[PDB]
């Protein structure tokens, strides 16, 4: 039942510190080596660090030696990862992963390595659900809220488009709704974008027929807990 | 009539001789490598011993049961002409 | 340290054959028969299908098959099932014991018509303009396969900075929708022509633009 638990994560500032932790179960840890794997949002897994099974021996990668060091506690089958130096670029989901390994057979002859240990078979058969970790400057901070006003989207079928700009709200989440929930059809909220300021923005839209406008009022719900802010905006035509 | 049997692993070095060689640790079945020093290139180091028999049959016997009740095994090559079987 | 180049994109009927290529060096794929192929289902973690350039782990299907030639390898599918769809790294052992991932292909198991991208193209809000600020926005939606490429061009030139885009996600229709942000200042919004948003889908564009008009 080879199993990995990471945790740990959590929002730092940039400058800062943080150890994850990887709870292992169902396999002898010890005989084992280790690696850290970390996915940005959006971007591809991206090799950290190996350690070996014994904790004796162990391998950062270029682009975040300095700012990591991984070690293991074999005693209570314990991987780590010791953040430090932290830049808003290291912002990702870090997964434990172990290495297989075990014997290489010439003829029927198992061949071990110095202390009967493993030699590796350079694949990760075992992951971890993961762990988020953030590196940010911001605040928490309520968004601002602004209206896109409606715009031709099927240029016959009679179809506009309309949205909200939900911009600068530190962390998240933020809920949007329109007309208080009243209007599902044709809304889509899409997921939070990450300025170099440390804030997140959000944009929700929704297909209306192009008929209704001028008839029919369009408002949008947003609400961000962190900072308690409740906000409603009327999206209306533009006049030129 | 006694031949000979000459029993060989493999070893690799480099005054002070650094090396390094696989053993059987506890079972015939596995191996494992280990470090040693004295006091690079391949090397061989060989043990002989001669049971005693009447014909290239019976001894080929014994050396096989021999190489039984030890973890050995590998190729095997014989001389006529010194009697001499190598197990490797 | 740059990652192994994958295709970005590939997509196939059920039943479908499909391969996935992986460049490298001579220092990682092109030096060892150690490289192993992940698949990574939308919210789970990631499993190996293929290690040692061409052996599968036991549970792994046979449909599953890898390759090497030089510094490429190749992971190739024969035979899509719906279950095949996810995102997919290679990764190689390197000459220094590290290991270098690929910067992953997004599979798509086609289970409905093609659809190009509709594009909608909002200018600054005279609000935000009021509060000195000026946001593009780009809706992209409505496309199937769920995989899109983005460029913004300020007149003829293109631009870079400013630039914010969030990977396509399935709307309540299960066809993709996607969007795109360019931050630009009062007076940049107003010292140029027009700005335009180019969104690339399945090897063709579709352009949108807008320009400071009242
Ligand atoms: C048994 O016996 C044996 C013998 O004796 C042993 O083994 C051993 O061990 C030892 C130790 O322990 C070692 O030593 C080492 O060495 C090295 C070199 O070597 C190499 O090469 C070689 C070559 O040779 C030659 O010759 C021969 C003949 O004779 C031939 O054959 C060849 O070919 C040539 O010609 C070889 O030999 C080797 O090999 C090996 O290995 C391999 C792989 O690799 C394999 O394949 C084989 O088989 C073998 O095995 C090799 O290759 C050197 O280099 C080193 O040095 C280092 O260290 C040390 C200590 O230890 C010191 O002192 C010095 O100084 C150094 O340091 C360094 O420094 C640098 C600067 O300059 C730096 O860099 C940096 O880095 C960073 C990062 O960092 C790191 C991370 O990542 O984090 C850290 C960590 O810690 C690490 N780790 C390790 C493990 O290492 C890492 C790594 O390094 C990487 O990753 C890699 O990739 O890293 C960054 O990056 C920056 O940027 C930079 O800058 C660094 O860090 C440092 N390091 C340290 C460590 O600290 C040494 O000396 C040797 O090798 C061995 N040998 C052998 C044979 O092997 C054993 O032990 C025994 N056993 C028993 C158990 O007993
Ligand atoms: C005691 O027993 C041990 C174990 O059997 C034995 O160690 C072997 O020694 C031989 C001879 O020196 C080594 O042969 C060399 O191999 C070099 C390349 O090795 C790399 O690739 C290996 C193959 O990997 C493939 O297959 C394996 C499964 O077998 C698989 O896991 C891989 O993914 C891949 O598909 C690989 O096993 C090996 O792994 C070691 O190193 C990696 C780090 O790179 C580490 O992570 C592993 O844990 C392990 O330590 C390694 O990755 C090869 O370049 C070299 O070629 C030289 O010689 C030829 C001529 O033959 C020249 O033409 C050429 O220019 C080179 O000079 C050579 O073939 C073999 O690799 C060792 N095996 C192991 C497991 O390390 C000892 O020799 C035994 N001792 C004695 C004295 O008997």
């Amino acid at each position: 039942q080879e199993q990995l638990v990471e945790s740990g994560g959590g929002v730092v500032q940039p400058g800062g510190s943080l150890r994850l932790s990887c709870l292992a179960s169902g396999f002898t840890f010890h005989k084992y080596g280790m690696h850290w794997v970390r996915q940005a949002p959006g971007k591809g897994l991206e090799w950290v660090a190996l350690i070996s099974d014994d904790g004796m021996r162990k391998y950062h990668s270029d682009s975040m030696w300095g700012r990591v060091t991984i070690s293991r506690d074999n005693s209570k089958n314990t991987l780590y990862l010791q953040f430090s130096s932290l830049k808003v670029e290291d912002t990702a989901m870090f997964f434990c992963a172990r290495e297989a390994g075990g014997p290489i057979w010439h003829d029927d002859v198992k061949y071990y390595d110095f202390n009967d240990g493993y030699y590796n078979y350079h694949y990760m058969d075992v992951w971890g659900k993961g762990t988020t970790v953030t590196v940010s400057s911001a605040s928490t901070k309520g968004p601002s809220v602004f209206p896109l006003a409606p715009s031709s989207k099927s240029t016959s079928g009679g179809t506009a488009a309309l949205g909200c700009l939900v911009k600068d709200y530190f962390p998240e989440p933020v809920t949007v709704s329109w007309n208080s929930g009243a209007l599902t059809s044709g809304v889509h909220t899409f997921p939070a974008v990450l300025q170099s300021s440390g804030l997140y923005s959000l944009s929700s839209v929704v297909t209306v027929p192009s008929s209704s406008l001028g008839t029919q009022t369009y408002i949008c719900n947003v609400n961000h807990k962190p900072s308690n802010t409740k906000v409603d905006k009327r999206v209306e035509p533009k006049s030129c | 009539t006694t031949f000979k049997l000459a029993a060989c692993v493999t070893l690799a070095c480099t005054r002070v001789k650094h090396c390094s060689f696989n053993i059987t640790t506890d079972v015939k079945d596995r191996k494992q490598k280990v470090n040693a020093t004295f006091y690079l290139y391949r090397l061989i180091s060989c043990q002989t011993t001669t049971t005693e028999a009447v014909d290239a049959a019976t001894a080929a016997k014994v050396f096989k049961q021999y190489a039984n009740d030890n973890g050995i095994d590998g190729e095997w090559t014989y001389d006529d002409a010194t009697k001499t079987f190598t197990v490797t | 340290q740059s990652a192994l180049t994958q295709p970005a994109s590939v997509s196939g009927s059920p039943g479908q054959t499909i391969t996935i290529s992986c460049q490298g060096t001579s220092s990682d794929v092109g030096g060892f028969d150690s490289v192993s192929w992940y698949q990574q289902s939308p919210g789970k973690a990631p499993k190996v299908m293929v290690f040692d350039v061409s052996h599968r782990p036991s549970g792994i299907s046979n449909r599953f098959s890898g390759s090497k030639s030089g510094n490429t390898a190749s992971l190739t599918i024969s035979g899509l099932h719906i279950e095949d769809e996810g995102d997919y790294f290679c990764s190689s052992l390197t000459d220094r014991s590290h290991r270098i991932f690929g910067g992953g292909t997004k599979v798509t198991v086609l289970g409905q018509p093609k659809a190009a991208p509709s594009v909608t193209l909002f200018p600054p809000s005279s609000e935000e303009l009021q509060a000195n600020k000026a946001t593009l926005v780009c809706l992209i939606s409505d496309f199937y396969p769920g995989a899109v490429t983005v460029a913004w061009k300020a007149d003829s030139s293109p631009v870079k900075a400013g630039v914010e885009t969030t990977t396509p996600s399935k709307q309540s229709n299960n066809k993709y929708a996607a969007s795109s942000y360019l931050s630009l200042t009062p007076e940049q919004w107003k010292s140029h022509k027009s700005y335009s948003c180019q969104v690339t889908h399945e090897g063709s564009t579709v352009e949108k633009t807008v320009a400071p008009t009242e």
